[PDB]
């Protein structure tokens, strides 16, 4: 594409918002936003994870106003406003939990968390990693097949596009470095087993999703893609079994409309 | 979590204007989660004493409990005539409640239903419950004293449906509530002689103690009982 | 040469320009066919006299050496690659949610321990190999065959001796804690590092396609690359793994590199 | 880990409908991971409990398990004829996985086939094939070899992941060797330098786990055995 | 750490193709950090087993061992003529290297070279060598003496690297000097003012440890004795 000028007049940009829910696992209809609890097998070779124990990548497809009818216009992404929903969710100490000690309250929502997000103007590109190539991941996700050792480090061959909502397990993807120049990604692990959360929101604080040469990520066939990861930690239930917990993420998306060739 | 309730002793003969002092010892650490029940002759356990010491609305100021952890006491300050009964420890601090084995010195719940059963068939009863709603924040249980013997926990339900059940019976029994009538039921499957009892339904509810951590929970409204024999 | 040349104009025009981009993959040490992206189980010695690491225990430097488009046909009135800015980030940050698998149980019931531990990030881009220096946490250590190592090592080699300098100029030689980059050199590379200590430190690891790195100096003069060749080098050792019987093993992560370069002309 | 499980008692005889409970205890804290076999005269092992109480389906309701630890139970509601039999418990906790010595009570689908030579000689290699029908070897379960000699008790040799893996008893683990071939959909297993100790029953099984949401390691159980072959050391030959 | 280890039975009188189990308790744990010794009559220990279980290349596969912490075991699976002789457990978990009395069991390259006076007179300085051929000084191991008084067990008296580093024992720090010399490939022993309690057999060793891959501490075995040599400790001068 030749990327030309932005269309100037009050019909030239639009708005989009709108929440994405987690993808934890939900083990049954009433742990919506929860994983199955954590098992941990013997050997790598015997690593075969329950689906419901696997948090996935959540992804939206955003249908935009029809430009074009049938040089076209593009929506071109310019700022994004996003934050964690119910951060003080967290401070639920006294549901189902297990005391820190005798006559305490319950132990909080902690450890290994993953906060994500990428605005995109198509399907967010993914490169697989995984911790242990001989894991079997199960029926009814989407993960890197055909892995060998280099799995464990780079394998070119894990080439995806986050395409589906409760396919793409977090552990064994990532956004692909090599691609990804019509979106912007954001991320952040923070490992350990007692590691706190730290969540801010506010509605003051605006991300600019213009690169170098002032553009955007323009939306093809005007659709945006927005994803989203936030595993905020691990619940510790009263026998010490151990759920991901995750929230959803308010995504506020301003366009404008650019001409291409 | 798997905690065993000796008593001591098994039996007591005193005399009125005595002091009486029972124990139990739990074959795990239970911090302060421990409950003291009477049982007249024929009739249903009473709760005299919550979370080790805190003394029931009604009981007499004679009564009292102390301990910690893994060894507890009931105490009478001075025996009266009235006071003759079985004393029944039980630790609240994880399910599956077990009671000690016993000594020997307003809402209603009523329960109904066949009372002979015929062997591998099902038992089949039913709590009626008067002056309070279901849908209340308690736990609605099952509890049954096999002839000569202790005390058992069946399991419970909640208003909205969740049970918990004693891993011994897990596989043969079902609770149920019906907020229509107002009443909750127990079926236990392929009956065999082991459950001959007198059965009891229960409000298994939790006390503001203050005390912090896990709820407190003790069973402080009893049905009259119903006798099932295989 | 950043030193032993004149630097004089960039040059304009369409092709006076270039991208590299490409990963580098860790040497944790690898100590068989499974565990590519692994250390062997760390072995304590029982005095620093008798420190004798297996080779597959030590992460070694992690290099490439990228050919560029050739220039002129030399030396003198000469064109050279000069790298302007740098992307990178680790890849495969989120395999470290997998505390399902070999793992040891953070209490009964639990889930595993994930890694953590003493972490190395480590990157740098040049116009010649990354210039070392040697520094040692006990001079007695034995280094085994197939490692590059400080040499003639004395009481002094634990603080500084000036002896002990090479070039990062193969992969899975170099072990990271007998080596840093030499401070004294490297006109001709740009290089960042974090050293995070401690047996529980959690790996903190940030992913973003929207950060650049400038490679310019104070005089605006990025590396420049001699022969045509651009040199990369990284170390990613994000923790250690814990197994259920305890033993650790330290986890790499490769590292993606994106350099843009011009075309600039020195003199000699 | 070095567990040893002591079961009391050794032996009982009872009634028709009385009740018995059967107790064992850990050398060490073991959480949860405790199963127990029922063993008829003369047949292979059969789960019958997993998870400390976890019944497995087709078991009748009358047997129980529970304890914690270090002491555990089983118990069963009202003795009936069928019941007459060797129980084991064996902790699930730690390789290498033992068994208690069994507590004999006497009263007043997936197949497994091992096959192999009957008779070895004093120091040769004894050798064994386990075929596996109704089931791929690729499935997600450990294949196993366990053996009974003649004075009973189980002792668990090791086994084997369809990726070839293997974990063998630190007793055993110099002279055994466990293959797997997926294209012959079998597993096998050879014991170098025999002597009169290797005569046994032995039994090839499916140790998987269970899937019982408790968290934490993965709960194995040896839910389906092959029928047993004796090998007997001998230095005459036929 | 001084840790004391404590053998069972002390004598063990038993028949060909018996099965065989000799105990040992640490009087502190000391996880896996165990080995087991054979002495047969008139020769140098001779390690069976590193590291509570892996057996040494060339000893028969009916030896195991078992055990964690404080309590450990080994096995013969069945006793053969062969076997007769002193086992002894070995702590490796911390210096002083410590050694159990001894089960004597009755039934019904590189090479070391120990060199040195035959006799010294009391408050005399014993002084020995140890020659190492088929291997140098200057490899990544220590070099150890024990001594073995009239039939009373086995006492670590210390070690040396090649670079010069002594590891002694506290009962013998005040007394012993450990020297090594790498020009002529051996190490020497010297013990100060004698009495009549350094009457022994001394043996010299290499303390090696394992690539076991079990992490943590090194796992160190003695793995090659020399042939011993008596010193005797006597005022009449031939």
């Amino acid at each position: 594409v030749e990327v030309l000028e932005v269309k100037t007049g009050v019909d030239s940009i639009t708005e989009v918002e709108c929440f994405l829910t987690p993808e934890m696992g939900d083990p049954d209809e009433h742990l919506r936003g929860f994983s199955k609890s954590i098992s941990i097998s013997d050997t790598f070779e015997s690593d075969s994870p329950n689906r419901d124990m696997l948090p996935c990548y959540s992804v939206a497809r955003i249908p935009l106003p029809n430009l074009n009818e049938d040089n076209i216009l593009m929506w071109e992404a310019v700022t994004l406003k996003t934050e964690v929903i119910g951060v003080t969710s967290l401070m639920n100490v006294h549901s189902n939990g297990q005391a820190t000690h005798d006559n305490g309250a319950g132990k909080p929502v902690q450890g290994t968390s993953f906060h994500f997000f990428s605005v995109g103007g198509e399907a967010l590109e993914l490169q697989g990693v995984l911790f242990n190539y001989r894991t079997k991941y199960p029926d009814g996700t989407i993960f890197p097949k055909n892995a060998t050792v280099q799995s464990q480090v780079m394998n070119t061959e894990h080439k995806a596009y986050l395409d589906k909502n409760k396919a793409y397990p977090v552990e064994c993807w990532v956004p692909d470095p090599t691609r990804n120049e019509n979106t912007r990604y954001f991320g952040t692990l923070t490992g350990g087993e007692n590691v706190p959360p730290v969540l801010h929101i506010t509605n003051t604080a605006t991300t600019v999703l213009l690169d170098e040469f002032g553009v955007g990520p323009l939306c093809k066939g005007d659709n945006l893609y927005l994803s989203a990861v936030d595993v905020c930690g691990m619940f510790t239930n009263r026998s010490g079994s151990q759920q991901w917990r995750g929230l959803s993420r308010y995504f506020k998306v301003q366009l404008r409309k650019r001409r291409v060739k | 979590m798997d905690i065993q309730m000796t008593q001591s002793p098994s039996s007591l003969s005193a005399s009125v204007g005595d002091r009486v002092t029972i124990t139990c010892r739990a074959s795990q650490g239970i911090s302060s989660y421990l409950n003291w029940y009477q049982q007249k002759p024929g009739k249903a356990p009473k709760l005299l004493i919550s979370a080790t010491s805190d003394l029931q609305s009604g009981v007499p100021s004679r009564f009292s409990g102390s301990g910690s952890g893994t060894d507890f006491t009931l105490t009478i300050s001075s025996l009266q005539p009235e006071d003759f009964a079985t004393y029944y420890c039980q630790q609240s601090y994880s399910t599956p409640y077990t009671f000690g084995q016993g000594t020997k010195l307003q809402v209603q719940l009523q329960e109904s239903g066949p009372g002979l059963v015929k062997p591998s068939g099902t038992l089949s009863l039913t709590c009626a419950v008067s002056g309070d709603s279901i849908s209340s924040s308690n736990w609605w249980s099952w509890v049954r004293q096999p002839p000569g013997k202790g005390l058992e926990w069946i399991g419970e339900i909640y208003h909205s449906g969740g049970t918990k059940y004693n891993p011994s019976l897990k596989s043969r029994v079902t609770i149920s509530v019906d907020k229509s009538k107002n009443h909750f039921s127990l079926k236990l499957r392929s009956v065999t002689a082991a459950d001959t009892a007198v059965y009891y339904c229960a409000r298994n509810r939790w006390f503001d103690n203050n005390r912090g951590g896990y709820y407190y929970y003790g069973m402080d409204v009893w049905g009259q009982g119903t006798t099932v024999t295989v």
